[PDB]
């Protein structure tokens, strides 16, 4: 885990923080909802 | 919050103000999910009583997003005490569900072994708050945010006159004129990795405020995942 296993949250195995799935590709985190954790928020 | 600057719209949207029976603010905490703050367990010794508003960017003037949540459950670390300032760290339940929305959402809690590796390695963190705007000086009517380096551990011991624990690290300026100050402690210390915010400390204490030679300390949250895992399932 030493580029983060190519990862985009947690770490070779990506993982992601509650209110994420990873994504297809294994790497990729995606929200499941509108105001994810961790997420600035847009207007 | 002395230097750095006002959060933009959107930008600190995790932070959470504890406010007392003079609806003034004087702590500050961190959205962990729509019923729990995350909080510094010193704050808890301040107001017997207090509530807690999301949404907050200017104290000055109600603006949309602004809402107001009674505590229901406090969740105070055991093991604190003002000795030390270890274990400076606390839990609330709201009575009532936050709603996210701008500028309400929450800050990701890292997993442990990643983060000490991962996170806790990197060169920053931001810290944010509405408190003074100098060590003397007064609140800070507006939200604001600073970007912190982490200080090495070892650094900072030889510069506190306090023993620095496992449980807390060391962030700021050795001279530059930048920290965070009275009325910031209990709120949030974030770091980036890549597009996400995990919540990394807990504003804790600091002697003085941007004093040269002198660092912020912080409750280390890698420490205490388990912990506030524990207190939310409660
Ligand atoms: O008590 C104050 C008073 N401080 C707090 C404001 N500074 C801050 O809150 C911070 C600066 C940087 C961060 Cl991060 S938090 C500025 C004066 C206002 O009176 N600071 C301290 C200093 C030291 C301690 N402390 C540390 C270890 C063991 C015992 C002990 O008492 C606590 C404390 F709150
Ligand atoms: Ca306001
Ligand atoms: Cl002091
Ligand atoms: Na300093």
């Amino acid at each position: 885990c030493s580029d983060n296993g190519d990862c985009d949250q947690f770490c070779v195995v990506c993982s992601c923080a509650r209110g994420y799935t990873l994504a297809d590709n294994g790497k990729a985190c995606i929200p499941t909802g509108p105001y994810p954790c961790g997420k600035q928020t847009l207007e | 919050i002395v230097g750095g600057q006002e959060c933009k719209d959107g930008e600190c949207p995790w932070q959470a103000l504890l406010i007392n029976e003079e609806n003034e603010g004087f702590c500050g905490g961190t959205i962990l999910s729509e019923f729990y703050i995350l909080t510094a367990a010193h704050c808890l010794y301040q107001a017997k009583r207090f509530k807690v508003r999301v949404g907050d960017r200017n104290t000055e003037q109600e603006e949309g997003g602004e809402a107001v949540h009674e505590v229901e459950v406090v969740i105070k670390h055991n093991r604190f005490t003002k000795e030390t300032y270890d274990f400076d760290i606390a839990v609330l339940r709201l009575k009532t569900p936050i709603t996210f929305r701008m500028n309400v959402a929450p800050a990701c809690l890292p997993e442990r072994d990643w983060a000490e590796s991962t996170l806790m390695t990197q060169k920053t963190g931001i810290v944010s708050g509405f408190g003074r705007t100098h060590e003397k000086g007064e609140q800070s009517t507006r939200l604001k945010m600073l970007e912190v380096p982490y200080v090495d551990r070892n650094s900072c011991k030889l510069s506190s006159s306090f023993i620095i624990t496992q449980n807390m690290f060391c962030a700021g300026y050795d001279t530059k004129q930048e920290d965070a100050c009275q009325g910031d402690s209990g709120g949030p210390h974030v770091t980036r990795f890549k597009d996400t915010y995990f919540v990394t400390g807990i504003v804790s204490w600091g002697e003085g405020c941007a004093r040269k030679g002198k660092y912020g300390i912080y409750t280390k949250v890698t420490a205490f995942l388990k912990w506030i895992d524990r207190s939310m399932k409660t």
